[PDB]
């Protein structure tokens, strides 16, 4: 959590990190995808890739994605330790993440959080011994309506229960990956006593359109 | 057949992690050209 | 027309709200999106901002601007520099989900909105900065793209109208205070997510130093409606100045927290009891209502009564429309406990540039646990009054303002509460 | 001639187009308070003190980066402007370490006289303050980090004038901090200057550490001689 970098054996600019010439490709992608002259605008999503190929940024992704844009370092670190998803630290395997914001906190998310927090035997922001699970909590993850809700890894998983979520950690300890959907009877976000709009078939093309168009 | 009971949207339970940037990968050959501010950087 | 709901299925913007029909090309042409888009982009940008302001759209992503003045700001003669159309996606705002939605389900009518914006302005390109923590969202908006692509909709001479227009997606990495127009376009820079200070505006100065106008998902994806049914049609709902349809999120404690598109005006009583089932424990069991999101006040049950959820009935009731995210509290709830809980999401999504809200949000929130807590004195809430007074206007963003809000409107409509909490634990600790 | 007249407190004055409002009371005479603003430097605007009040306008303005328009009617000793100056003043010396009798700062400190001036004479905050873990830059700086307020002058000065891109801002909100973060002297041949330049005693003068206090010193213009630009 510390916002101050220290040279562990572990963690130093002599790490050896690369890219994969894959990764190359798509961050030259990347970095055409904007006007020339503003090759640092690529500096988000090229940092990010580094985290995609690593799970974690070292301070020698830092460096890299530095020298490859041709910004000073510096840059990169304020990048990296502004924004929330940038993991200076090595997190486990599967990154559990719950929203524990007011919307989320009023369909009884806590219960969500001790339940994860039974099950693993572990605490926030605390990491299992075997490397697979970290538990955080995170801000509103723009899924209110199917509160309460975690995010693990990429996926979202919804409308949870204690007996989901430790469904949900019994199926990604077995070797399996889930359904990233709510765990309720409805879809995405219809109401649960059925479809209240949208009942009717779609009109289709030309309806409505007015003259002289 | 119309059907309103059935979820479309289920592309996105194969979508892996570099899914994202491999899509953009195929996009760049589709792009304009880019226009240039007349210098390599503004530190240059 | 004085009464407002009850909006048929065949008016509605966002057809496949749910996802129950094909989002892909194939299925959004089938529904009336890429229809005579050729058309509409040789009728002429001004027809197009003409359409776009006569049917009275104001700014879907919470300040509630005239986006036809605000799209016909950058109407102007080039000089020289590109300039850009960008798409907030972001949606950080808790309480408010409207814009997954749209994204998951819809994009090829966000694409066709980006399309249609951008020759409004003359745009070269869309930049679409979409949420960190929405990858399959992204993923989806980005297959559409290609779709679109391949189809010859978008890229070069786009729809065969002989202009160029391109459609990027920009990921986020997760900060809130990054769905700020100002922020944004320096988050896209490759910067810290910090505000400009305005002026100079986004019209003169924005992404790259290149004229950009930055508009929500939802006010994006209407457009090509209301150029293809017309200006009238969408001035026709709702009331004076309040014109067309929106989407509400509501959540909390309710029987059904459901997304539903509905008329502009319609009651808040009506919207809940009809859409989502009405609240849990009946009426009679409702304490408050956060109606716009964490951005804005809440207001008590007898303000609920007869409240209509646009933007000028909210604002005379000391609140404001917002992101139409309504949130209910239920009788059971420590209300106290989740304001200090908004306050605290405020503490931990602020960028921290500016001197007023840095500050100030860290003491609300300190104070505010203290009052959760009971450990403090009643002739503290009035300071605290004060604080809010000393953060609201005098910050670079809004998100100062909106962190004073929900202090200022906890504090008037249950001062009471407070000092009945802190008299309580002013007899047990003493 | 392309002059616009403006008004401060009801005076007359011309002004070229695009002059800032902090400039416009320069010229009439007027100092506004400041922190993060320097006429060598470019413009923040984030330390918010330098707010003033135009008339027939429900929103105080910062003067430093906004240029004035034509009629319009600067009120720099108006009551919003003294409560806006107050509120700031608060803000800055929430978290402000009790640390004036050991900072070299004291007796020249622009933040102590900006609070005799325009602040308040009491403190509402009855809370705990932060701490800024201590930084290393070289042997000529010396760095209290608990004092910084912020400003971000280091790192304008640091990119701007002396070149180096070194300093940044690294965090998010009240945790945000002023370093390099990491292991690294700040080593130009105009390095000493930041001391010139922070406003409180967040960097201070290692050799001159401890010696004197500014009131008690005589002051003698010279010239340097360790050069040929004199
Ligand atoms: N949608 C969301 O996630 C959130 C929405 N909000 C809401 O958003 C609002 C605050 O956001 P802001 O962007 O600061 O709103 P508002 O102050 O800025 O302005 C909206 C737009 O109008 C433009 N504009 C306004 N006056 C102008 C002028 N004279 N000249 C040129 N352009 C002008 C601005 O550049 C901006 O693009 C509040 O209503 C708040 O409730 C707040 C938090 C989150
Ligand atoms: C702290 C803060 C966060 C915001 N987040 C978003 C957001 O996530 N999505 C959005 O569309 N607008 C957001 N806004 C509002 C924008 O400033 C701006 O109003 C919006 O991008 C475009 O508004 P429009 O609908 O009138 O075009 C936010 C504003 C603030 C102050
Ligand atoms: S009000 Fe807060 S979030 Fe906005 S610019 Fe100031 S410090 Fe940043
Ligand atoms: S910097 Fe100024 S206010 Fe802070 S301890 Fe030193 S003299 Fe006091
Ligand atoms: S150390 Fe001094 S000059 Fe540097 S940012 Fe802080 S207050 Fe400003
Ligand atoms: S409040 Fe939890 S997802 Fe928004
Ligand atoms: S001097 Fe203008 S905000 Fe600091
Ligand atoms: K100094």
């Amino acid at each position: 959590a510390l916002f101050v970098h220290r040279d562990t054996p572990k963690n130093n600019p002599e790490t050896p990190f690369d890219f994969t010439p894959e990764n190359y490709k798509r961050i030259e992608a990347i970095v055409k995808n904007y006007p020339e002259g503003h090759k640092a605008a690529a500096v988000l999503p090229v940092l990010d890739l580094a985290q995609r190929q690593n799970g974690w940024l070292p301070i020698s992704a830092m460096n890299k994605v530095a020298e490859i844009l041709q910004v000073p370092p510096m840059r990169v670190y304020e990048v990296a330790t502004f924004y929330t998803m940038y993991n200076r630290k090595p997190v486990g395997k599967y990154h559990i993440q719950v929203c524990t914001t007011t919307p989320c906190m009023l369909r009884n998310s806590d219960s969500i959080l001790e339940a994860i927090q039974k099950k693993l035997g572990i605490k926030v922001g605390e990491t299992t011994p075997d490397k697979l699970f970290t538990l955080i909590e995170v801000e509103c993850l723009g899924a209110c309506v199917n509160a309460p809700m975690v995010q693990i890894n990429d996926n979202y998983y919804e409308d949870l229960t204690p007996k989901d979520i430790e469904e949900i950690i019994d199926e990604l300890k077995a070797g399996k990956i889930p359904k990233p959907g709510p765990r309720s009877g409805r879809f995405s976000c219809e109401p649960a006593g059925g479809l209240t709009s949208l009942t009717e078939p779609p009109k289709g093309p030309g309806f409505g359109v007015q003259a002289g168009l | 057949p119309f059907d309103n009971t059935t979820y479309k949207n289920l592309q996105h339970h194969d979508y892996s992690t570099y899914t994202f940037l491999d899509l953009n990968l195929d996009l760049s050959k589709f792009r304009m050209p880019q226009p240039s501010s007349g210098r390599e950087s503004p530190r240059h | 027309k004085t009464s407002f709901g009850s909006l048929k299925d065949e008016d509605r913007i966002f057809t496949n709200l749910y996802g129950r029909h094909d989002w892909r090309l194939k299925g959004a042409q089938s529904r009336g999106d890429w229809y005579k888009t050729k058309e509409i982009l040789l009728k002429g940008p001004d027809w197009i901002l003409g359409e776009v302001k006569t049917s009275g759209l104001r700014g879907r992503g919470g300040a509630g601007f005239p986006t036809g003045l605000k799209w016909s700001f950058m109407n102007k003669p080039s000089d020289g520099r590109p300039k850009y159309l960008v798409v907030n996606a972001d949606e950080g705002e808790p309480g408010t989900c409207k814009d997954r939605e749209i994204i998951r389900h819809d994009p090829h009518k966000l694409v066709e909105g980006c399309l249609v914006g951008g020759r409004a302005m003359g745009a070269r390109a869309a930049y679409i900065y979409i949420r960190g923590e929405f990858y399959n969202e992204a993923s989806n908006l980005q297959v559409a793209i290609r779709e679109a692509y391949e189809a010859g909709l978008i890229g070069k001479n786009a729809c065969g109208s002989g202009y160029d227009f391109d459609v990027f997606v920009v990921r986020g990495a997760g900060a809130y205070i990054c769905g700020e127009e100002t922020a944004l376009i320096e988050s896209i820079e490759g910067k810290q997510g910090k505000p400009r200070l305005k002026p100079p505006f986004p019209a003169d100065v924005g992404v790259f130093g290149c004229p950009t106008t930055v508009a929500n998902v939802e006010t994006v994806a209407v457009s090509p409606t209301i150029c293809r049914r017309g200006g009238a049609w969408f001035a026709s709902f709702g009331r004076e100045r309040n014109s067309g349809t929106k989407l509400f999120n509501i959540s909390g404690h309710v029987n059904n927290p459901c997304t539903v598109e509905e008329e502009m005006s319609v009651p808040l009583k009506e919207l809940i009891e009809k859409h989502a089932g009405g609240v849990t424990g009946g009426w009679d069991n409702l304490l408050a209502v956060i109606p716009g999101g964490s951005s804005t006040p809440l207001i008590p049950k007898s303000v609920c009564e007869t409240v209509l959820m646009d933007f000028d009935a909210l604002i005379q009731a000391q609140t404001g429309l917002g992101t139409a995210a309504v949130i209910v509290m239920d009788r059971s709830t420590d209300i106290v406990k989740a304001i200090a809980r908004l306050i605290e999401f405020y503490k931990h999504e602020s960028c921290g540039q500016c001197t007023p809200c840095r500050e100030g949000v860290d003491w609300m929130n300190k104070v505010m646990a203290r009052f959760v807590r009971g450990d403090a004195r009643p002739a503290e809430i009035d300071s605290l009054w004060e604080i809010s007074k000393q953060i609201e206007g005098h910050t670079i963003c809004a998100l100062g303002d909106g962190a004073a809000w929900p202090v200022q409107g906890l504090i008037r409509h249950f001062r009471p509460e407070l000092e009945e909490r802190m008299q309580r634990f002013a007899q047990q600790h003493q | 001639s392309n002059l616009i007249e403006v008004f401060v407190d009801g005076q007359s004055v011309m002004v070229e187009p695009g002059t800032t409002v902090l400039q416009a009371c320069e010229k009439v005479g007027m100092q506004i308070p400041r922190f993060c603003y320097h006429e060598r430097l470019s413009v923040a605007g984030n330390c918010r003190m330098c707010l003033v009040e135009i008339e027939k306008a429900p929103k105080v303005v910062a003067a430093c980066a906004m240029p004035v328009m034509k009629g319009w009617n600067i009120l720099t000793n108006s009551e919003k402007t003294k409560k806006a100056r107050e509120g700031v003043m608060e803000f800055l010396l929430a978290n402000h370490p009790l640390d004036c009798p050991i900072c070299d700062q004291g007796g020249e400190c622009d933040l102590q006289d900006q609070s005799m001036m325009f602040g308040s004479d009491r403190s509402r905050f009855l809370e705990g303050k932060r701490a800024v873990e201590d930084k290393n830059i070289g042997p000529l700086v010396k760095t209290i980090m608990t004092r910084c307020i912020q400003c971000t002058r280091c790192i304008r000065f640091a990119s701007e004038i002396a070149g180096v891109d070194d300093l940044g801002t690294t965090g998010r909100g009240n945790d945000m901090q002023v370093g390099t973060y990491i292991e690294k002297m700040f080593m130009s041949e105009l390095s000493g200057n930041i001391i010139d330049i922070c406003p409180v005693g967040a960097l201070t003068s290692k050799p001159y550490a401890f010696t004197a206090r500014p009131w008690e010193t005589r002051k003698t213009e010279s010239i340097d001689v360790m050069d040929a630009v004199g």
